[PDB]
């Protein structure tokens, strides 16, 4: 067996060919930036 | 016509009763759902409005 699935059809592991090396992989990163605000009446700073 | 029936001991009881008050907050990247992260098919994406 060279890659594996998980539950849902998304390849989560898969093995070095040129060596053995059973690498598991991981999606890169990601979220949603919000931005918080006093309020562009009271000030212009934001947090992330 | 003439008869009535009266307690004489009781019971306290205690009964329980569960309910749903929150369900869990997703929230979906759009595009990386649909158009896979990394792909000109978002520049075709944004067509759909």
């Amino acid at each position: 067996q060279q890659f594996g699935r998980d539950i849902v059809d998304t390849t989560d592991a898969v093995r070095d060919p040129q060596t053995l090396e059973i690498l598991d992989i991981t999606p890169c990163s990601f979220g949603g930036v919000s931005v918080i605000t006093p309020g562009t009446n009271t000030s212009n700073q934001v947090a992330v | 016509n003439n008869s009535i029936a009266i307690p004489t001991n009781f019971t306290i009881s205690v009964t329980t009763e569960i309910l749903p008050v929150s369900m869990t907050k997703t929230s979906v990247d759009c595009t990386m759902y649909i158009c896979g992260d990394s792909t000109e098919c978002s520049n075709l994406l944004l067509q759909y409005g």
